[PDB]
């Protein structure tokens, strides 16, 4: 649920 | 001392919010960025700027506003805010279509380019990459 | 006079050459932050410490979670950089 | 668990790209500003308060002086880099 | 907490690195004055309690391993620890009397992974050194 | 008397 930017 | 923050405006507040980048660039769509534009203009709306959407620019259009929002008159504002929501790596902001150099984007409001900016606080909040470190952490 | 690259601040997500993480549902962990700080300290904090209590937000409360072991458990610090001249009071009186 | 980047702070004396100005007798701008500050401000202000003021005197009060004309009148904003997570009081 | 915790025993180490003379195989000229900047900063942080420790003229390599011996000291009693580089640069570059040096390199030793008596207390670096050639012909106001 | 460094 956390990506990277 | 301090800012003067008693212009009749506060100043506008401009906030860019790329999700949906062609996939010839490579990069994914930014899910959650919605969320954080919507946060963002309620919170710039509470300290009482004007702010202005905009939604998956390409990065001419990025300097083209840029550009036009540095030739306004800011005489009557107190500051200004940019915020930029994209992908990202040192030193550059995409467009929708390709990247472009931070650089580029403030040098439009330098003291010398922007004269009824001068003196006043112009503040640029970044949510993008900066390059491909990763920061595991300590535990205390 | 004065230099034509001051009073600029520039509010970076993280630090220089790393990732800066989003949820994918949520927001980006800085910015959630960032409108949170604001919202609760514009009334009472000059801005370098509203930025300062962002940093520590994102630093101590946010950890990645991915299905990938490569991005899992990372972490993040903002990153404050000022050429401001004056400190910076979004009230008034 | 804290980022492994927490808790530094880089006093740059001027900004990304730019020269830095040095007075051949009287030391650098950014260093006697600085020292100026801290001996006036140290017991008042938290230091992130302290470093803008050396900001404002250095951007305010120097202007390079030369005989050569590319280097003469010239100016400079130092450049404070934070990832501090509290404020850092001397007192 | 908002603010860092000022009282323990000791405020902790200023290091003072002031390059005044280069290599002659740099051709970097001498940087008159840095003497009077390593003494104001001498004489201001001990008056902040820091143990100030002077050095001059370090080579790059004289720099890393100055900075990797004090990163490995134990600062557990310490409050601080701050870092003042005086010399010539370039974007992310201090330069030793004959040559180059990261600056990432020489903070990197003091990263809260790799420092561990310094994890969660402030690390001050203070960098009087060029970043570029670029000129600041400034605005009247 | 002003120097670059």
């Amino acid at each position: 649920i956390t990506v990277a930017d | 001392n301090s800012y003067k923050m008693d212009y009749p405006e506060m100043g506008l507040c401009i906030i860019i919010n790329n999700k949906n980048f062609h996939k010839s660039t490579g990069m994914t769509s930014r899910s959650g960025t919605d969320v954080d534009a919507a946060n963002l203009r309620e919170t710039f709306r509470n300290l009482k700027y004007e702010v202005r959407n905009k939604n998956d620019l390409t990065r001419e259009e990025i300097v083209e506003l840029m550009r036009d929002v540095s030739k306004e008159d800011h005489s009557k504002r107190s500051s200004f805010v940019c915020v930029l929501l994209s992908h990202g790596e040192e030193g550059i902001i995409f467009g929708t279509n390709g990247p472009v150099d931070l650089k580029k984007i403030t040098n439009f409001f330098r003291g010398d380019r922007c004269r009824s900016l001068t003196g006043k606080p112009k503040l640029f909040i970044i949510q993008a990459c900066r390059g491909t470190e990763l920061d595991c952490g300590i535990e205390t | 006079k004065i230099p034509v690259e001051a009073d600029f601040l520039y509010a970076y997500s993280t630090a220089p050459g790393y990732y800066s993480w989003r949820n994918s549902k949520d927001g980006s962990w800085f910015i959630q932050s960032l409108c949170a700080m604001l919202k609760q300290y514009a009334d009472k904090l000059e801005f370098m410490h509203i930025l300062t209590r962002v940093n520590r937000k994102v630093a101590t409360e946010f950890e990645s979670f991915s299905f990938d072991a490569t991005f899992h458990a990372k972490k993040q610090i903002p990153c404050i950089v000022s050429m401001l001249t004056k400190e910076l009071y979004f009230y008034h009186h």
